[PDB]
């Protein structure tokens, strides 16, 4: 039984398999991946600053400790200081958790986690450590600074968020949702993207708030060749409030990033890779999203490479408002073999899009023939590793120029196997079917989710002067029969319009497309499923979604009435929609397992999937796209937050079921990633044990050049902004 | 936009 805000000692750890994909790379391709990976791991440290006030200190303390003494050496000291093997293991798991999440908050769930041992016992280990003997001042200093917050589980520190009842470093501690809304209106008016920005509010002597929008860049207040960002660097007046646009956020870190990006540029395969890197450098040096947009523009044209990569402030999941981006970056080898079926899905994607429950007027003008490859991840820096990605997030690029889809093949392989004894909330007659097809089912789901899901739908946009990207005279809204009366104006994006629900809303739309189009035989045939096996995959895919809808209650916060994980909230909604259809399709039954503790069961009538589930899902999917395309945020919130409402209403009683979900929950696996070392000319791949100590070791050897320098940098950046929280 | 697998 897992404990909230605590990583269990027996937490699953899997090492990313990357030996074969790396063994195929040419010397130049290896050197290319080597420097790109270093750029990713460098910038990945910025996530610490984007997580919690104490996260940079904790990483600095852990890095110091394990540099002087590896887990086996530190074991001998810790056990001599009174720590049991269990208590020491708890510290190893915590450290590995901080490393893999780049912070003391889970990327998947946004909950704080603390070390599972006495604080006074860990103190003796740290103060008596070898790192403390070599540098007593900075070790005692770090422990004094982050020690309290390392263990504290005060209610306002338990979850990420704005307001006084949450923690965030995207904003200063005194910021609220009202502040975030005012900032977004200012940002939209200046056509300034929020992706690489943070917001800080300081009050003057009077008490009047002053707002600072700090951009992420190497350069600061000093003049430079750029004018696009330079001209923006000034004070503003917005609705009575004074705004100031600055830059230089994570400056020494991004400095390390552009160094490795520039070195990787000398090993680029083509001009597409060469120009996109130069633009990323421009973006990270100047603070220009446009420069990153220009880079992404070249990146999309780099069709089916050998080493695929992407880097920057990409996703906006962990921003409580939902517009600011968390830094990430990945380097992967395109698995030509597994990428065959995905290109096959693209080849018939244009016709598949027509099967979607909305008129072509709400679909993109032209099918853009996007790249879709199966990837073997070498490096995925940041807070967490996804199963698949649809990028870039710039919708003006995806609806006009193009986009890319990637399925992380060596990531799917981790959760491919299934243990029957650890299955939860499933009927016994379904367990064998679930095990046999769970793997293959999400492989199809990932493909549809990214390509047919994220890659579908048009946004109605009106430019600054009249002209609509659609024809308002002919286009009619299906749900009302009237002409379009709502759209996106200039400067408005998906994230700016729907804000706090933008992520989850879209994932719900994407997940729904996946389920809906998994009924189509030609889709399953592409992934190699026909006849009896085909309907089995369908049944399991729907069984999984309904099951996941129940598991999702783990990621809901009752006292705040707030969902913490977008994809999980999305699956709970779909569960609710299928429950709403009735007809005995889906039922949730509170039971009592052999454990003796409260349990639950989920039943899904296979025969009523196409007759009841599909039309209900088709109705729901139509509503989603309509409100999305028109930017009807009021209707969107009315529709989505309705199904996303968690209550103890009969017969389900979700609030009571939530307690059962938490009681039988299983922690998500930590993933150990390999390292690449350069022996002057040749590049080698270092692998590690699939354990906490193995994950720790992977970071100890991750920065052999300037490790202690990064600790100092992260410490400096943290102290500089300490007054904010 | 990202795609996730749960449980993982
Ligand atoms: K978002
Ligand atoms: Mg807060």
């Amino acid at each position: 039984a897992d404990t909230q805000y605590i990583l269990p000692n027996d937490i699953g750890v899997s090492s990313l398999d990357s030996r074969e994909a790396f063994r195929l790379l040419s010397p130049t391709e290896r050197l290319y991946a080597y420097h790109l990976s270093r750029a990713a791991w460098y910038g990945g440290l910025a996530v610490l600053l984007q997580t919690s006030p104490e996260a940079p200190y904790i990483y600095a303390l852990l890095s110091r400790l394990f540099r002087a003494q590896d887990p086996d050496q530190l074991r001998q000291h810790a056990l001599a200081e009174g720590l049991t093997e269990e208590e020491y293991q708890a510290f190893l798991v915590y450290a590995a958790g901080v490393y893999s999440n780049m912070g003391n908050y889970k990327s998947f769930g946004d909950t704080k986690f603390v070390p599972n041992l006495p604080k006074e016992k860990l103190e003796r280990v740290i103060l008596g450590s070898e790192a403390a003997q070599q540098h007593p001042e900075e070790v005692r200093g770090l422990w004094q600074t982050c020690g309290e917050l390392m263990f504290s589980l005060e209610p306002r520190l338990r979850h990420l968020g704005l307001g006084k009842e949450g923690i965030t470093t995207y904003f200063s501690g005194n910021c609220t949702m009202e502040d975030a809304k005012l900032a977004q209106d200012f940002l939209d008016s200046q056509n300034l993207s929020a992706y690489n920005t943070r917001l800080f509010k300081e009050v003057d002597g009077c008490g009047k708030p002053y707002y600072e929008v700090r951009l992420a860049s190497v350069l600061g207040s000093e003049p430079s060749l750029d004018s696009e960002v330079t001209s923006k660097l000034k004070s503003y007046e917005f609705r009575g409030s004074p705004f100031q646009v600055t830059r230089g956020d994570y400056a020494p870190i991004l400095q390390k990033v552009v160094e490795q990006l520039e070195k990787a540029k000398a090993y680029a395969a083509n001009s597409h890779q060469g120009q996109m890197l130069a633009q990323y450098i421009e973006s990270f040096t100047q603070g220009s999203i446009e420069a990153h947009k220009r880079g992404s523009r070249f990146w999309i044209q780099d069709k089916g490479p050998i080493v695929e990569s992407y880097i920057g402030f990409i996703e906006s999941y962990r921003d409580p408002f939902g517009s600011r981006g968390e830094f990430e970056g990945f380097v992967a080898v395109v698995n030509k073999a597994m990428s065959a079926k995905f290109e096959r899905l693209v080849a018939s994607a244009e016709q598949l899009l027509k099967e979607l429950p909305w008129p072509p007027t709400f679909e993109k003008d032209k099918f853009l023939t996007p790249d879709f490859t199966s990837l073997d991840v070498l490096t995925f820096a940041g807070s967490g590793i996804p199963a698949g990605i649809n990028i870039p997030n710039y919708d003006d690029l995806r609806q006009t120029e193009g986009f890319k889809n990637v399925s992380l093949g060596n990531v799917l392989a981790v959760a491919y196997a299934t243990q029957r004894e650890k299955l939860t909330f499933l009927e016994e007659d379904d367990k064998d079917l679930y095990i046999l097809w769970k793997g293959p089912s999400f492989d199809v789901q990932v493909g549809l989710h990214a390509l047919l899901g994220h890659g579908s739908g048009k946004l109605f946009v009106q430019d600054e002067k009249g002209a609509f990207n659609f024809d308002q005279e002919t286009v009619i809204n299906p749900e009302t029969g009237e002409q379009i009366q709502s759209w996106y104006r200039c400067g408005e994006t998906w994230d700016s319009k729907f804000s706090t629900i933008a992520s989850s809303y879209e994932e719900c739309r994407a997940e729904s497309v996946g389920l809906y189009l998994s009924l189509h035989p030609q889709v399953l045939e592409i992934f190699g499923f026909e006849g009896a096996d085909a309907e089995d995959v369908i049944y399991v895919n729907w069984l999984n979604m309904v099951r996941a809808g129940l598991l999702a209650l783990e990621f809901y916060t009752p006292e705040a009435f707030n969902w913490r994980q977008a994809h999980m909230q999305a699956r709970f909604v779909i569960l609710r929609v299928l429950l709403e259809a009735g007809e005995g399709l889906v039922t949730i039954t509170p039971t009592t397992g052999s454990d003796g503790r409260p349990d639950a069961r989920v039943r899904l009538d296979r025969s009523k999937i196409r007759s009841v589930g599909k039309p209900a899902l088709e109705r729901f999917l139509r509503r989603l796209q309509v409100l999305k395309s028109t930017g009807d945020v009021a209707g969107g919130r009315a529709l989505y937050e309705g199904y996303a409402t968690v209550t103890d209403a009969p017969p389900e009683s979700f609030l009571t079921l939530r307690d059962t979900v938490l009681l039988r929950k299983e922690s998500r696996k930590l993933i150990v990633q390999p390292n690449t070392r350069l022996e002057g000319s040749d590049v080698q791949l270092l692998e590690y044990e699939a354990s906490a100590a193995g994950l720790i070791r992977s970071f100890s050897e991750r920065f052999p050049e300037d490790g202690p320098e990064l600790e100092e940098i992260l410490t400096q950046l943290a102290t500089a902004d300490a007054r904010f929280w | 936009d990202r795609v996730y697998i749960h449980p993982f």
